[PDB]
């Protein structure tokens, strides 16, 4: 239980951070953003990407 | 006790008394007692009770026979405690306040360092409606020309201009911090910790009329240009028009890949072709307005 | 949840007493201790003001002329 | 106590939660100055009354 | 529901007798207050004594009755009804010392004072007597005992107590006292009977406006404090 809904709470938190974070870029690097939110390039791509689709 | 140093007791003892209670003494009294509180509960920086104690004592009183000393007392008080909280727009509210005494009007310093720091306060508040308001109101009392420096940067924060910090701090540190015999300069700036803050927050403010300038003119700045413009570091810059952008103070989309501020909104084609309509119904107009004075030049010179 | 309340106020205390109370009788607990607090000039309401507000709500016996029962 | 409270410092009700204060009542002798009551405590505000 | 309080034998709707609660509030029209503290080795009982006329015979309103030489009494509302009820507990009093030899306690005293106004509640004859009557008095084995026994038939034990117009104050301020557990002496008890019947009331207590009755164990006999007595416990409770 608690592995679960700490993992959909951590999904929710990186996307609640990701959209702040993109408000004022409009060709925001992912290097950037990534840096940003302190996350792995790759975890930020695969979670940007889910987003989108 | 306070005498003797032990302040959070005297606080502690003049708290439990009520004051409004107390309906027999005389109202100039009851004022006096609440100022007193107020006094106490600032020294022991509790602001809420300070705020609580503020908003007892009524405002209509202070225009009042002898309430000179007291109206001044108050509104230093509650200029404190909003410079504690931050709210400069209501500091600049309570130095106007303080301006318009009779006490503070005769004497040709008190006025001065009232309306000093009613420029500065103003200068130092956010950009809005009433603050500008406010701006517009105290740029147009004649008695600032007899203090040059702030009523020139007064009226800088209304021109539509970019003013530069560097050259904003080359012309105005010596005459805004340190000041001269000649230039009594305010606390408001001063070396003290709340003045580095409040500097740093006069930057800022800087910094925000450039970028509302920028937004107001410019259509895509580069952000070394911006940060040039601005005085900061580029991202630092980048940072700041972030911050801006998020809380919807001004409309910005940072192409951080080529370093484009792009500034215009998205023109949607209806927009688009209106404003061609509105250019052509403006051309319509001003050729049948040219053509009826046309008609009227060659009926006179006959 | 809206009201300020206190660190030193742990509504568990009351919750568990085995009174029986109505939801409007909580309100009126509520209410009762917030305006016990503002009385005495605090803005934050403590475990005293909510224990006086809470006996004070539970007497409901009034008179009951003592031989009904 | 009851009705300068809640008349000049809202904040402070609104700041602990306890919104309303209403009701009140003056049960006693008939007409022994209740109306005077309610008018005293007129000295500031209850304009309209 | 209203058409049910016209006999004292008809139940209300909601299961209640309605000539009975009003006799309790009847108990109020006297416009008196009765207050008894029971101490650790006391028993003591003060009573407002009222005289709004100068023609009036003071030694003659004293409400506070000596059932007996060691059982005390003290009659709060209607006075015609409170007096009867008095002369009642005399002779029950003395039927059961007549009957049994030793004398009858207290509690037993006015609980047959209330099982005879329950039976009068019970079967619908007489108008139940109007008048809440106080017992003071030691008891050998159970220290200094204080009943109060009323018109609908009930009496308990009480720690301390009081009946009159101002009863739930003088009750409030009562069990504010009776609390802070302290050496209950008789000073100390005279002391704080006075004091709630004066905060009750709300009167500075002229000795002529109160009457006072006292039982302890070292003089286990119902005495009623003359002015001197009652002058000099109220300046010890000022001081
Ligand atoms: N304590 C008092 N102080 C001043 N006036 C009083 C007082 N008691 C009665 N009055 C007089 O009686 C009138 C008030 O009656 P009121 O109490 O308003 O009756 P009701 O309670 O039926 O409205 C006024 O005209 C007033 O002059």
């Amino acid at each position: 239980i608690i592995s679960t809904h700490l993992a959909k709470l951590y999904d929710n938190l990186l996307e609640q951070n990701l959209i702040r974070v993109i408000e004022p870029f409009s060709r925001v690097q992912i290097e950037h953003i990534s840096s940003l939110i302190k996350l792995s390039k790759a975890d930020v791509e695969r979670k940007l990407s889910q987003m989108i689709l | 006790k306070e005498q003797n140093g032990d302040v959070k007791e005297a606080a502690s003892i003049l708290q439990e008394l009520q004051v409004e209670t107390y309906g027999s003494m005389e109202k100039k009294e009851r004022v006096e007692f609440i100022l007193e509180q107020m006094r106490l509960c600032l020294a022991v920086k509790d602001y809420i009770r300070t705020q609580i104690i503020s908003k007892k004592i009524n405002t209509k009183f202070f225009q009042e026979e002898n309430t000179e000393k007291l109206k001044l007392k108050y509104y230093n008080l509650m200029i404190q405690l909003d410079q504690h909280e931050g709210s400069y727009l209501s500091i600049c509210k309570h130095y106007r306040a303080i301006y318009d005494t009779p006490c503070i009007q005769a004497e040709s310093e008190k006025w001065q360092q009232a309306l000093k720091s009613v420029v500065l306060y103003v200068i130092l508040a956010p950009f809005d409606n009433e603050q500008s308001d406010l701006v517009h109101r105290i740029s147009g009392d004649k008695k600032l020309e007899e203090i040059p420096k702030y009523k020139d940067l007064l009226k800088l924060f209304t021109t539509m201009e970019l003013m530069r910090w560097s050259t904003l701090v080359e012309d105005y540190g010596m005459e805004l911090r340190k000041g001269s015999l000649e230039s009594p300069a305010t606390d408001v700036f001063g070396s003290t910790e709340e003045g580095e803050k409040r500097w740093k927050d006069l930057k800022n403010r800087v910094v925000e009329h450039n970028i509302r300038i920028m937004a107001k003119y410019y259509t895509r700045i580069t952000m070394k240009r911006m940060a040039q413009l601005l005085d900061l570091s580029v991202d630092e810059s980048e940072a700041f028009l972030s911050n801006l952008v998020v809380n919807k103070t001004i409309f910005a989309k940072v192409d951080r890949l080529a370093g484009i501020i792009n500034f215009q909104r998205p023109k949607d084609p209806n927009n688009l072709l209106n404003d061609w309509s509105q250019k052509l119904n403006s051309l319509m107009s001003l050729v049948n307005k040219t053509t009826h004075l046309i008609a009227k030049e060659e009926m006179i010179h006959n | 949840s809206k009201m300020n309340l206190s660190e030193e106020v742990d509504l568990e205390d009351y919750v568990a007493r085995p009174d029986k109370i109505s939801g409007a009788d909580i309100n009126s607990i509520c209410q009762e201790s917030g305006m016990l607090a503002v009385r005495e000039n605090r803005y934050i309401v403590l475990a005293k003001d909510f224990e006086k507000a809470y006996k004070t709500v539970i007497k409901k016996d009034e008179q009951e002329h003592e031989f009904y029962k | 106590e009851v009705i300068e409270l809640p008349l000049t410092n809202p904040e402070l009700f609104q700041r602990v939660g306890i919104i309303p204060p209403k009701g009140c009542l003056l049960y006693g002798p008939p007409g022994t100055g209740k109306t005077l009551l309610a008018r005293a405590v007129a000295s500031q505000l209850d304009c309209n009354f | 529901s209203a058409g049910f309080d016209r006999h004292i034998t008809i139940f209300s709707p909601e299961g209640r007798l309605y000539q009975v609660e009003y006799a309790f509030k009847a108990i109020n029209q006297g416009g008196l207050t009765s207050v008894a503290v029971r101490g650790k080795d006391c028993a003591v009982i003060v009573t407002q004594k009222k005289v709004p006329d100068k023609l009036l015979d003071s030694s003659t309103v004293t409400h506070l009755f000596k059932i007996t030489e060691n059982i005390g009494c003290v009659m709060t509302g209607m006075t015609a009804d409170s007096r009867s009820q008095v002369q009642r507990a005399r002779y029950e009093a003395a039927n059961w010392k007549y009957k049994y030899g030793y004398e009858i306690p207290v509690d037993m005293l006015c609980k047959r004072i209330a099982d005879i106004s329950q039976v009068y509640t019970q079967n619908a004859e007489m108008r139940p007597l109007g008048c809440c009557m106080i017992l003071i008095g030691i008891d050998e084995e159970q220290g200094p005992q204080v009943y109060k026994c009323d018109p609908a038939g009930y009496y308990c034990g009480f720690k301390a107590t009081a009946a009159g117009v101002k009863q739930t104050e003088s009750t409030s301020f009562l069990e504010k006292k009776v609390k802070k557990k302290f050496d209950w002496t008789f000073e100390q008890t005279v002391e704080t009977a006075i004091t709630c019947l004066s905060t009750v009331l709300s009167i500075d207590f002229k000795p002529s406006e109160i009457e006072v009755g006292v039982v302890t164990v070292e003089n286990p006999k119902f005495r009623i404090l003359t002015e001197a007595e009652i002058d000099a416990h109220l300046v010890a409770l000022a001081e």
